């Protein structure tokens, strides 16, 4: 029933009975759905985004695994074990090595699903039915943000020579110094974690503004070459 | 340029008989229906030429004038 | 070539080669002019040698605009040609120069040596950047930015408005 | 969306423009996207999650059943 | 470099024809020895970093913003050492205030 | 620009806004630069149009410096026996003897035998606060060996609490333990002392600040906090909160120079949002935009004034969950009771159903 | 050369021009500058500064002249 | 998308390359997909890898540690006044002379020498012998004379080669005689440094990729093969890969419209435009007929 | 209208008092906000603010919810339970138009809301 | 390299053109030696209309591609032979195509003999079996009668059609002259193959 669903019921109604019938069927099925929730009720709560104390420990243990994997890569850098393959420098090999080690596993959903009652959780149901939101949104709220990536790379040390922020030392090797956010939104980000999220968040806002203007100039040139 | 005679005056146009407002949701409207507030409905007009087949339908509009809705405010 | 442009009402659109500005200020010897940028002529290490070769090629490059004085050691000739491009006239064009060239170091004839040392340091820093020793200055970092409001902004506008409305008539 | 968007509306007053508006530019003609050939419209948000709640087999209250009064009330 | 002793300028090369002959704006000429035959050169990505960061590496034990690691100094026996990672090769250099430098690079 | 009186928040943000006047340059100048935290609000910017990142707001503690007494510090530097004037040292002496170039407002005056020593000595003289003004910038460039003193107008400053170590006693005890180990004692480890780092800010000072009896000037004059510029911020290792400082209380590998207060990285408009760190930061930027266009008691002299397009809202409420921003801007808005629910599909796509009686 | 300067608080024809009077009447909250000493110039003053009539006034004193007692000023 | 060098697909760079019909050189993300000749060796990943290695362009300066344009000549009958640092080369320069009696230094030689030191680590990494380098340089530079050391020795003794310029190269500059012998000598260094030792010109990289393809079996079933290995190169040279015997010349796919047009014609360039736009459109792209409108409009004149 | 989390919204329905949903205690909303407005934009500060303000109203206090202050949503929910409400801020609620209770408990509580000064009479 | 591929595929081009060789094929070594010595290798073939088509293969470093006088001499000598001479094909390196003097002599002798078709092509035109390239849809020349009836049914002039160069690789292999019509069977992802007719226009270079 979703909008833009090719092969959905409304696309089929249009194919057999006409697009006007599909429009009338969208409205009619919409009224049925809305009149049902008029009795069923649907809500979202702060407790819908809250992990149980057992699942919060499970998520903490997962992140500690990612930090240890990042820490071992550092120990391979302290001892010079980092041997870049052909085509990449040691910095490039180390940076892509850290990005892979700090990626969340698929099993991060296990603590989230343990805390969630799927048949009653409004946040899960909105995500799971395609109404709004996605799985990364749910993980970020409940479990953890993970690694901030801008242009498929970590936070570059732009504050100073070898420094990402004033809160981190020069040539810091901790994953947190380069955009890894161990916290979730519900847990609340710290000051340096929040700054990295702002850089990533502002980056999306800039991309939205620049893409629309860049596409608009291309759109007009496309129109005039093709309008005839 | 964008403000020049070609792009602003020729390829675009400022027009009459048009309204603008904030949009909002109405689940009781069909997908091909738009909710038009009555104040705008009296501002914007539909030109109906009077003939034998529509004279009786057009009379209630003509009698209402500006005082009553559905009314009318002009005659050519 | 290394061409130094001073932005002013008189001096504009002219890109004086650096050694010419050094010689107009004194110490006509090219070895000392090189030392002002490299800080040491009897030194090893590849950055110093790369700087020295860079400055050599800069000196030897034929400037299409300053052809006659590229090799001149007569300081007065350099000052004169500069004046026409822009002894009492010899001093005045040199006297206006130091006021418009690094005024923060000073605006008097006793600051020419330190002005030349500072200019050599600036050329050295630009050469260090071209050697990938240092990155370009960050255009968005706030270490190199200042915020000006009310007091500064109006005074400069008052300064420009004061001469044209009071002094000019 | 309804976060402050504004849209223009003009009512065709001429007979030719009204015939054209009804037969050609009606939104029933844009139900299928010209760009992608797929449908543009469908349920969004409450109707997407409300269709799932309506048609799911079980509720926390047991079977997803309603009596005749509430079945009538849906229509 | 060759500096004209008459006017302290730099003499151009003018390789003519089996020998180098340095030429000045004075008309002065000093010819040239066997070491003047190096017209141009290039060494590829060799011999840098330690000299390029000489001042920075010397200052590292005193910069409070540099990362430090728990490791005894073999020279003065401090349990903490300043860790430096410079260059695209990510060279780790551990330095101490006493002067220990751990020259690996 | 025209002073828009949407509310008190709009006024004090319009006076706190910094203005900069399809390429990589356009992208880069609009980003959240890593030098912003504490000086420019990491959240506040326009959320729509080409003005994204073109408007910058000062962070809550960020101030703008006035021109200091350049000449007094310049004569103090010249008279300093540790600085050798330009007329005394040549370039060859500079490179050979390891001298560092000393600048004041970008003007190179003198050279010193130890850049770090000079910077530390003058930072101490600034901490005590008579001979060196607390708003002077002392930046030591360890990468090129220069010491820069800055006193020009237009510097962004923020106060930062100073962190103090026992690193000297820690080092002396380390030497004692090493010498005991070399002498042959089995218990040389007992000579080592734990490293301790802390801020001098105590809860009593917090109470006194709340009581009004302690001001920021007293904290500066007592050497508890000092003003830091982005130039000097590049010389600082800042603990982002007292929790981070307390966690590394005995970590000699992470020695902070200052400890931050996390709220200092936001402006007033961003600090209006409660639990902003629990929200997506882009939504906090949206709040910075929307907080400044809300009706209320826009001007307490509204009836005497003749205004255009100014809306005065009769009723305002303090938020039930207030933030630090509301101690400085009058709360505008109401603590509406809101039900997060589907009700007939009339609140879809960012619509709201309102109580007609509430209106 | 000029050496005699004094910017004075804004004046109205002389009576003290208050910021509210300037706003309602449409004047410019400007003060004269002296340059024998003479003066042909006026220079806009920032409300709340030492050159503004509201510099020393308290909350009630600000209220009596029609200014907002709570706003900081800093405008022209 | 990546922003790494070699393929600048960031932002709208690639759509502008398509829509503004930029030439091959103006492209910043050009690519080729090369199929190995015959299908039995196609599944061999190791075989595909060594074809990729032989395809990558190897420039002479890649194999060089350092080079020095010296001012010295060689006659073997005189002292020659050699550079003091490189006067030790005469130990093996005579050894080369007695080992290559057919390559005596000619009379038209110049006193412009280019002494280069080879990178033995790079030579063995790409499996390039000294004689392969020597033969390539002589074939492409008929107006030079080349001497070298012996490549069989172990580490610590470097591979040294000196190219001696001939007077024939200098006489070609009379039309541009404003450039002295120095400018010509430096000019030949750039040409010599950029000589192709191995590979296809323009192929900066060549990586083995696993292809999904369909084929019809003996039973007539259409099966999808997931074990097919091919070469994905950075940079486009359809003509260069057409001359390679290890590459199927009839299944070369380039991302460039300009190279497809010059090599294959307007109809293949028209199909390239459709495929190149469709790549930009993503998985939520428009109907195919809207891409036909773009390509047919852009190719209606017989040219892009 | 907007909340302090930046979630803008256009008011399009004015229901009378008898038409608004109400809890078993008669608490009824001033605004009905779609739950679908939360998940994408991740305005969890608004949820936490409602949770805290529910207990603030019943305790008769105003609490500091400044950013980067320590937050424990589990303890806030436990505080809700201690004030006599549910662990979540959800209550049994009745449809105002029909009197039928929703099968789900509805999250309802005080959230500070602001009127953005974009007026429909000015815009239209 | 280019020479062996050109040697193997020029005869495939001649056969695809439905032409019969007047001479006999030489081994590859003899061909490359003749290219290195004489500067060109000349292959003569006969069409169905008993016309003669001469193919000249010029080496990269030959004298002809460098000096226009030798090009003039060669072209004037071959064009004066007692042959029907339907066409002349000159295969050279691509950089030669950007050499103005060679182009000038080509166009000059083209004007000198209006009847004879003289064409100059790069190596890559004949370094592959162009019709067998997968990316190239099947081209075929259609008679003036088929084109005339197609245009009459469509109410089109030849100039309304989509255009194709006479130097297009498939058109070169077909032997399409300007003013002729080539029908292309193009694969389609919307119709599962399609047919267009393109008007052959003047050759580039
Ligand atoms: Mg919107
Ligand atoms: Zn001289
Ligand atoms: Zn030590």
């Amino acid at each position: 029933v979703g909008a833009g669903s090719s092969g959905g019921i409304y696309h089929l109604i249009s194919r057999r009975y006409g697009p006007q019938q599909a429009l009338k069927m969208i409205f009619a099925t919409q009224q049925l759905a809305l009149n049902y929730v008029r009795n069923a009720g649907f809500t979202v709560s702060t407790a819908d985004m809250l992990l149980t104390p057992e699942a919060h420990q499970e998520v903490q243990e997962i992140i500690n695994e990612l930090l240890l994997e990042s820490e071992e890569i550092n120990n391979r850098l302290l001892h010079g074990d980092i041997m870049p393959p052909i085509g990449l420098t040691t910095h490039d090999f180390y940076e892509k090595l850290q990005l892979n080690a700090l990626k969340f596993p698929d099993r991060i959903l296990k603590p989230i699903m343990n805390s969630i009652n799927p048949e009653t959780n409004g946040l899960f149901q909105m995500v799971a039915t395609g109404a709004k939101g996605s799985n990364p949104n749910m993980i970020h709220i409940m479990a953890g943000i993970g690694q901030i990536e801008i242009n498929t790379q970590r936070i570059q040390p732009q504050f100073s020579f070898g420094r990402t922020l004033v809160y981190y030392p020069r040539f810091a090797l901790e994953a947190q110094a380069y955009g890894f956010i161990c916290n979730s939104y519900i847990a609340g980000l710290t000051s340096p974690e929040f700054i990295f999220g702002e850089m990533n968040g502002r980056f999306d806002l800039i991309n939205k503004a620049l893409s629309t203007s860049s596409t608009g100039y291309a759109n007009r040139k496309a129109i005039f070459g093709l309008q005839s | 340029r964008k403000e020049g005679r070609i792009r602003k005056s020729l390829l675009g146009s400022q027009v009459w008989s048009i309204s603008r407002s904030t949009i909002c949701g109405n689940s009781d409207l069909h997908l091909d229906e738009v909710g038009y507030p009555i104040s705008f409905a009296r501002t914007l007009q539909v030109a109906e030429t009077v003939q034998h087949y529509n004279i009786n339908r057009l009379m209630p509009y003509f009698l209402n004038g500006k005082r009553q809705y559905p009314g009318c405010s002009r005659v050519y | 070539a290394i061409t130094i442009e001073i932005n002013s009402t008189k001096f504009s659109k002219l890109r004086i080669p650096w050694y010419l500005i050094f010689r107009m200020f004194g110490m006509t010897g090219d070895d000392s002019i090189i030392e002002q940028v490299v800080f040491d002529l009897e030194s090893n290490s590849l950055v110093n040698t790369f700087m020295i070769e860079i400055l050599e090629k800069s000196i030897h490059v034929l400037d299409p605009i300053f052809q006659p004085v590229q090799h001149e050691l007569n300081r007065e000739k350099i000052i004169q040609f500069l004046s026409e491009k822009v002894q009492y006239l010899n001093e005045r064009q040199l006297t206006i120069l130091d006021k418009i060239l690094l005024p923060h170091m000073g605006q008097t004839a006793d600051t020419r040596v330190r002005k030349l040392r500072f200019l050599g340091l600036l050329i050295h820093k630009i050469l260090l950047v071209i050697m990938n020793v240092f990155p370009p200055t960050d255009r968005d970092s706030y270490r190199t930015k200042r915020v000006h409001g009310s007091g500064v902004s109006l005074a400069k506008a008052f300064k420009a408005i004061f001469n044209t409305s009071v002094i000019a008539p | 969306d309804f976060d402050g968007d504004q849209m223009n509306l003009w009512v065709p007053w001429s007979v030719m423009s009204r015939v054209e508006a009804e037969l050609l530019c009606s939104v029933r003609n844009w139900f299928i996207s010209t760009k992608s050939s797929g449908p543009v419209n469908g349920q969004v948000q409450d109707s997407t999650v409300g269709s799932f709640l309506l048609t799911r087999t079980n509720t926390p209250m047991g079977k997803n059943v309603m009596n005749k009064l509430h079945a009538m009330g849906l229509f | 470099m060759k500096i004209c002793k008459a006017c302290s300028s730099c003499m151009v090369r003018t390789y003519v024809d089996g020998n180098i002959i340095f030429r000045c704006s004075c008309g002065e000429s000093v010819q040239g020895d066997s070491q003047n035959l190096l017209v141009s050169s290039k060494v590829y990505h060799t011999g840098e970093m330690e000299d390029k960061y000489k001042i920075f590496i010397k200052n590292a034990p005193f910069d409070p913003t540099n990362c430090q690691i728990k490791k005894d100094c073999p020279n003065c026996h401090l349990d903490y050492l300043t860790q430096i990672c410079i260059g695209s090769q990510k060279i780790i250099i551990l330095v101490c205030r006493c002067g220990y430098m751990s020259n690996r690079g | 620009q025209s002073l828009e009186r949407k509310n008190l928040l709009n006024t004090i943000s319009a006076l706190r806004t910094v203005n900069t006047h399809q390429t990589e340059r356009a992208d880069m100048m609009r980003r959240v630069h890593a030098s912003y935290p504490g000086y420019i609000c990491v959240a506040q910017s326009a959320d729509t149009g080409e003005k994204v990142g073109m408007s910058k707001q000062l962070a809550i503690t960020a101030n703008v410096c006035t021109a200091g007494e350049v000449l007094s510090l310049k004569q103090r530097l010249l008279s300093d026996p540790a600085i050798q004037q330009l007329a005394d040292v040549s370039n060859k002496d500079i490179v050979r003897k390891g001298l560092a170039r000393v600048f004041i407002n970008g003007e190179w005056i003198g050279c010193c035998t130890n850049a770090f020593e000079l910077a530390q000595r003058y930072r101490m003289l600034r901490r005590e606060g008579k001979v060196v003004h607390p708003h002077t910038t002392i930046y030591w460039d360890s990468m090129v060996d220069e010491v820069e003193f800055w006193l020009d107008v237009g510097r962004l400053t923020r106060p930062l609490l100073i962190v103090d170590n026992n690193i000297e006693k820690y080092n002396q005890a380390c030497y004692k333990a090493a010498e005991a180990r070399k002498k042959g004692d089995k218990d040389w480890e007992k000579h080592k002392i734990p490293f301790i780092q802390n801020t001098r800010f105590t809860p009593q000072m917090a109470k006194d600040i709340l009581a009004g009896t302690l001001t920021l000037e007293d904290l500066v004059a007592q050497g508890i906090c000092e003003f830091i510029t982005p130039e000097e911020a590049e010389n600082c290792l800042v603990a982002f909160s007292i929790i981070e400082l307390r966690k590394h209380k005995h970590d000699v590998t992470r020695r902070f120079t200052h400890v931050d207060v996390p709220q200092a990285i936001l402006g007033l408009a961003a600090l209006v949002s409660p639990y902003a760190n629990c929200t997506q930061p882009a939504r906090v930027t949206y709040e910075t935009n929307q907080g400044r266009q809300t009706g209320g008691w826009y001007c307490f002299s509204w009836p005497y004034r003749v205004d255009m397009n100014r809306f005065f809202q009769f009723y305002n409420e303090m938020p039930l969950v207030k933030t630090i921003a509301h101690n400085y801007v009058i709360p505008n808005g109401l603590n509406t009771i809101v039900a997060y629910m589907i009700y007939g599909g009339y609140n879809q796509e960012d619509s709201v159903i309102v109580s007609q009686s509430f209106i | 050369n000029f050496t005699d300067v004094n910017i004075e608080r804004p004046q109205h024809r002389k009576i003290n021009l208050l910021p509210n009077k300037a706003r309602l009447c449409g004047l410019s909250y400007s003060g004269p500058v002296n340059l024998p000493p003479f003066q042909v110039s006026t220079f806009p003053i920032m409300r709340g500064s030492n050159r503004c009539h509201t510099h020393h006034l308290s909350k009630t004193a600000k209220k009596e002249i029609g200014e907002d007692p709570n706003e900081p000023g800093g405008y022209f | 998308r990546s922003v790494a060098g070699g393929t600048n697909k960031s932002g709208i760079v690639r759509p502008q390359e398509i829509f503004s019909a930029k030439p091959v050189e103006a492209e910043q993300s050009s690519e080729m997909l090369l199929r190995l000749k015959n299908p039995e060796v196609e599944t061999n990943k190791t075989y595909a890898q060594e074809i990729a290695n032989s395809i990558e362009l190897i420039t002479f300066e890649r194999l060089i540690l350092q080079w020095h344009l010296l001012y010295e000549t060689y006659s073997s009958t005189k002292k020659n006044v050699m550079y003091p640092d490189f006067a030790s080369d005469v130990e093996w320069m005579t050894d080369f002379l007695e080992n290559h009696p057919l390559l005596q230094p000619p009379e038209d030689i110049a006193n412009w020498c280019i002494r280069l030191e080879l990178n033995k680590t790079t030579m063995i990494l790409k499996s390039i012998s000294l004689e392969s380098i020597i033969n390539s340089l002589r074939a492409k530079h008929p107006n030079t004379y080349i001497m070298h050391s012996v490549e069989n020795t172990a580490s610590g003794i470097p591979i040294i080669i000196r190219i001696y310029l001939r007077e024939s190269a200098f006489r070609r500059s009379t039309n541009t005689r404003m450039a002295t012998d120095e400018k010509i000598a430096v000019n030949v260094v750039d040409k010599l440094l950029n000589s192709t030792i191995r590979g296809i010109p323009g192929i900066k990289n060549a990586n083995v990729v696993k292809l999904m393809r369909h084929r019809v079996d003996a039973q007539g079933k259409l099966v999808r093969l997931d074990n097919i290995y091919a070469i994905k190169t950075n940079g486009t040279n359809i003509f260069g890969a057409m001359l390679d015997d290890n590459i199927d010349p009839y299944t070369i796919v380039s991302s460039s419209i300009g190279d497809t047009m010059e090599l294959y014609g307007i109809e293949a360039a028209r199909q390239k435009i459709i495929s190149e736009i469709r790549t930009v459109m993503g998985d939520k792209g428009p109907n195919h007929r809207h891409l036909l409108m773009y390509a047919d409009l852009m190719t209606r004149t017989g040219q892009v | 209208m907007s909340s302090r989390s930046g979630n803008k919204g256009i008011a399009a329905l004015a229901l009378p008092t008898s038409d608004m949903p109400f809890t078993e205690d008669g608490l009824q909303p001033d605004l009905i906000v779609n739950p679908h407005s939360h998940p994408s934009r991740m305005t969890n500060g608004q949820m936490i603010e409602t949770t805290v303000g529910l207990a603030n109203a019943l305790q008769g206090v105003v609490t500091d919810g400044t950013a980067f202050l320590p937050i424990n949503v589990q303890l806030l929910s436990e505080r809700l339970a201690q004030e006599g409400l549910r662990f979540n801020g959800c209550q049994k609620m009745f449809n105002g138009q029909t009197g039928e209770y929703f099968d789900a408990a509805i999250f309802i509580g005080p959230t500070y809301h602001q009127r953005l000064q974009k007026f429909v009479l000015d815009d239209r | 390299m280019a020479m062996q591929k050109l040697f193997t595929y020029i005869y495939e081009f001649i056969e695809y053109r439905k032409m019969v060789l007047l001479e006999e094929k030489v081994p590859y070594d003899k061909f490359v030696q003749m290219v290195l010595n004489t500067g060109f290798f000349r292959i003569n073939a006969e069409t169905l209309n008993h016309g003669i088509v001469s193919v000249f293969i010029f080496g990269a470093n030959g004298k002809y591609v460098h000096h226009g006088g030798d090009m003039r001499t060669l072209l004037t000598n071959t064009l004066n032979e007692k042959k029907h001479y339907e066409e002349l094909i000159l295969i050279v390196d691509k950089p030669v195509l950007s050499k103005k003097n060679i182009l000038d002599i080509i166009v000059e002798q083209r004007a000198a003999n209006p009847t004879i078709v003289i064409n100059i092509y790069p190596y890559h035109l004949f370094c592959i079996n162009i019709p067998k390239v997968s990316a190239i849809p099947k081209h075929k020349l259609i008679t003036q009668e088929e084109a005339q009836e197609f245009l009459g049914r469509e109410y089109l002039q030849p100039q309304d059609l989509m255009q194709i160069s006479a130097s297009d690789p498939p058109v070169v292999w077909l032997g399409g002259r300007p003013g002729d019509f080539v029908q292309i069977e193009r694969p389609s992802e919307t119709a599962m193959h399609a047919v267009v007719i393109r008007f052959i226009t003047k050759s580039k270079i």
